[PDB]
RNA sequence: CGGCCCCGGCGCCGGGCUCGGGUCUUCCCGGAGUCGGGUUGCUUGGGAAUGCAGCCCAAAGCGGGUGGUAAACUCCAUCUA
RNA sequence: CGCGACCUCAGAUCAGACGUGGCGACCCGCUGAAUUUAAGCAUAUUAGUCAGCGGAGGAAAAGAAACUAACCAGGAUUCCCUCAGUAACGGCGAGUGAACAGGGAAGAGCCCAGCGCCGAAUCCCCGCCGCGCGGGGCGUGGGAAAUGUGGCGUACGGAAG
């Protein structure tokens, strides 16, 4: 059909007919608040492919962030420690400014749950997102079976545990011989197989 | 004579199998309805201006110059090979026609 | 225009999709006819509009519409960007108009981005192609141009006088 | 620190070990545990043999254990196709089917395929009206025997070809040698630079 | 071991959905500010930089990733993010 | 001037429904030192631990390869024995340190966006009608959601006609 057309279209977002709009829109979300709600969403096929299914029971919402990297909470740029523990200024946070934003729109509304996100338009000094949210309590999507398993109470804020395709790339899973950090679940996982005494009874 | 664990043919000696090679393989081919919406996109955005730019230097003599600005604006050199005989596709097919 | 326009709504006001009230009505009484009568296909396919995006472009596609319908109150504007030189390409006549909620109305929603005529009547066939030259003379032979023309780029009115002073204190000192 | 003579140590309990130990204790508990769920799952699926799931013939990839053969998760589509059943049916028949694997040799496709075909003659099911064909008036009794161990049908047992005893022959004696292989490693290792030379000498003609 | 009370399944009497397998002919077949690159931090046993992140540059469809030492030419094996 | 439709939006003690907090032995995400060792100390070790913050369940995470190997190839993930105190990292000093095999416990696989066809055959709500114990779902009619895209048929192991 046509979101085919419009995914080649948005893939070459260096144009000047994507640009233009991509700066208007820019624009236009610099003038609104840092959270609110999108009636539907900017990007019809990066939702479709996301999850976005056209009915009653899920919401768009429209967040930005503060681009750049993190400074540390210490008074003066003081740590008080070794010299390698110094550094104030030049920190990078391990987790991405997308995943932030789904974990800022699961905490603003615990009563959703948080799907997946897009990228929407970005600038110097901020970047959108579009997130999607999931009623699990609402009766079109509790009583379809492709959707019930975002009812059960196990994906409850699956944005603060990095579930999401945003944060799962921020964890370090994979599977192949550049993942070795956390072979079985999370690096603290590994990282408590790996540190452990096995002494068993006959040794 | 006999076969050896090394040399230019080392290994059990087995028959190899003449079945069809899965479907996954075969990804993102040339297709004519794909290459149809891409070129019709193509005209309608125009191009990057980068890839202006290379154009421009493709005009000109100057290739080796255009092949490092590519080879320094996208990633890798294997990409510039492929970006840098798209875009003198790309010139010599409409600009070199009347 | 308002002329042309209203004359393609009149024309499109015959083939409007069948509302879901007349759909059950129509479903009922298929199964009884059918009964009654016995027959394969007691009534003919009704030639109706096409709405919809994507049934619109896989029918251009196809080369399957006899004329595109579009609107422009859209909010992003890449949904339809591509559709007008889809059309230019496989030849079929497209016209841009004013207003989704007025092109959507015939089709009994809030909102409808495209509409494509497809099957036509022999009754409305000639007065269908007394306006897709006009229309084709006014979008299809004229695309070139449409795609050279840059709009925008105006400036307001009170930096227009500022310049209108300027130029002519100018010229009252030229001559 | 160091003794007059000893083994250089160095042992790693210089991080904080004592407040992460796994102590076996309930390594009984767990063995008891386990058998019960083992006989539980027997029980409840009697008609079915334990480890219901035929395997096929899998060759083990690396060079060292490459000389023996073990089993494996599932029967290829390929191996699938040439017994002639079904891709879905398989799996409630009582086949576990591996879609990611691929036949490279036709001396295993044909063993596992031979498998396939073993394992379906033996097979025997149940239907739930004797509508069903493909069985017989009576299954043998609960087919003399409900559940198997360690292996459905046959187990992975390797087997071994004879070559018992031959006259040896006249060129044997100078058949091969170390010198074969010394010659043979040589031009695996300067295979390509004889061709270069070849190439820019015909270069030159 | 017996007798008494409570709860859960296995077989049987109304109700609503309901074409699989093979050959041949024709068509379709894909996730983007994402991969990747430069750079700066944290981390890893991962070393011409294993992974993550900030900024910039930012694509292709005989394509892309990986093949443990960076780079060019050619071939091969595996997978489809 | 007015009317109507769409679209970005505001208010209610509107009808119905949901989250807050607590426990936190186990688990997930972030950043998080120093005492100590290096017979001194900056790199390093302590440690990607303690402390701090955010969440859920009886388990959670992981999980169907953009995998491992380079020969007769294997085949989700999880845990145990070995690999192995090894390859490797390190003022190559102190020290740190995996992975692939292989044998075992268990072994369940699939869906969707897209590409196309099906007159939207889809879904929520309201009310009377025919049903069962402790109360919720099946058949009927209008009010909304939805053509900027419901649902069956489809998923790379090919699929459709
Ligand atoms: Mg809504
Ligand atoms: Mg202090
Ligand atoms: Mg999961
Ligand atoms: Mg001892
Ligand atoms: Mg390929
Ligand atoms: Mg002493
Ligand atoms: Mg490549
Ligand atoms: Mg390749
Ligand atoms: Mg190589
Ligand atoms: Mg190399
Ligand atoms: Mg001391
Ligand atoms: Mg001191
Ligand atoms: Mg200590
Ligand atoms: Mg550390
Ligand atoms: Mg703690
Ligand atoms: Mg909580
Ligand atoms: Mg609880
Ligand atoms: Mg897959
Ligand atoms: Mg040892
Ligand atoms: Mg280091
Ligand atoms: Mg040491
Ligand atoms: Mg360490």
């Amino acid at each position: 059909g046509a979101y085919k057309y419009i995914q080649e279209l948005w893939r070459k977002k260096q144009s000047d007919v994507m640009r233009f709009l991509l700066r208007v829109r820019c624009w236009q979300y610099r003038q609104l608040s840092a959270l609110h709600r999108a009636p539907r969403p900017t990007r019809p096929d990066k939702a479709r492919r996301l999850g976005y299914k056209a009915k009653q029971g899920y919401v768009i919402y429209r967040i930005r962030v503060r681009r750049g990297g993190r400074k540390r909470p210490v008074p003066k740029g003081a740590t008080y420690g070794k010299p390698v523990h110094h550094g104030v200024n030049q920190l990078k946070f391990a987790r991405s400014l997308q995943s932030v934003a789904e974990e800022r729109a699961g905490r603003h509304c615990g009563a959703l749950r948080v799907l997946n996100s897009y990228w929407v338009g970005e600038d110097s000094t901020y970047k959108f997102f579009e997130v999607i949210l999931i009623d699990p309590f609402h009766k079109a999507i509790r009583r379809n079976p492709d959707t019930q398993w975002i009812t059960k109470p196990v994906h409850k804020h699956r944005e603060m545990r990095g579930l999401t395709s945003a944060g799962r790339k921020s964890r370090g899973l994979g599977k192949g011989h550049k993942f070795h950090h956390t072979i079985g679940g999370s690096r603290r996982a590994a990282w408590r197989r790996r540190n452990t005494l096995q002494l068993h009874r006959y040794r | 004579r006999y076969p050896m664990a090394v040399g230019l043919n080392k290994g059990h000696k087995v028959t190899k199998n003449v079945s069809k090679p899965r479907h996954s393989r075969r990804r993102s081919r040339l297709t004519n309805h794909t290459k149809f919406v891409r070129d019709m996109i193509r005209e309608v955005c125009g191009f990057a201006p980068y890839e202006r730019r290379a154009m421009e230097l493709l005009k000109v003599s100057k290739s080796k110059r255009a092949l490092k600005f590519i080879k320094k604006r996208v990633g890798t050199h294997i990409r510039a090979k492929r970006k840098r005989e798209e875009l003198s596709n790309v010139l010599a097919a409409m600009e070199e026609a009347a | 225009d308002r002329q042309t326009a209203t004359q393609l709504l009149k024309l499109a006001h015959k083939y409007r999709p069948e509302t879901k009230q007349e759909k059950k009505q129509r479903l009922l009484a298929r199964a009884e006819k059918k009964a009654a009568g016995k027959g394969d296909v007691p009534t003919k396919r009704p030639p109706v509009l096409r709405a919809g995006v994507n049934t619109v472009t896989t029918l251009v596609e196809n080369k399957k519409a006899q004329l595109v319908v579009i609107a422009h109150d859209v909010d992003p504007i890449e949904l339809v960007v591509f559709l007008p030189a889809l059309c230019r390409k496989m030849g079929v006549p497209y016209c841009i108009i004013k207003g989704k909620a007025r092109l959507g109305h015939l089709v009994h929603r809030k909102t409808c981005t495209t509409v494509a005529f497809t099957q036509v009547n022999s009754e409305d066939k000639g007065a269908l192609a007394k306006l897709v030259e006009a229309i084709r003379t006014n979008y299809n032979d004229r695309y070139d141009e449409i795609r050279r023309h840059w709009g925008g780029n105006v400036l307001g009115p009170k930096s227009v006088a500022r310049i209108a002073k300027l130029e002519k204190a100018k010229a009252k000192e030229l001559a | 620190a160091p003794s007059r003579n000893g083994m250089i140590l160095k042992p790693h309990f210089h991080k904080d070990w004592q407040q992460r130990v796994d102590t076996w204790f309930n390594q009984p508990a767990r063995k008891i545990r386990r058998r019960k769920a083992r006989q539980a799952k027997a029980r409840r699926i009697a008609p079915r043999p334990a480890s219901g799931p035929i395997r096929p013939i899998v060759r083990c990839p690396t060079v060292r254990y490459h000389t023996k053969v073990r089993a494996g998760r599932g029967f290829s589509l390929e191996e699938l196709r040439v017994a002639g059943i079904h891709k879905k049916v398989a799996r409630t028949i009582g086949i576990s089917v591996d879609p990611r694997r691929r036949n490279k040799s036709t001396e295993s496709l044909q063993a596992n395929v031979q498998r396939l075909k073993e394992y379906r003659s033996k097979l025997i099911l149940f239907p739930r009206k004797p509508s069903a064909p493909k069985k017989g008036d009576s299954s043998a009794e609960e087919l003399k025997l409900a559940t198997q161990l360690t292996g459905p049908v046959m187990p992975i047992r390797n087997v071994y070809k004879k070559e018992k005893a031959r006259v040896i022959t006249e060129e044997e004696k100078n058949f091969k040698a170390f010198a074969s292989l010394r010659m043979a490693r040589a031009n695996a290792r300067l295979f390509g630079i004889r061709a270069k030379r070849a190439k820019e000498a015909a270069e030159q003609d």
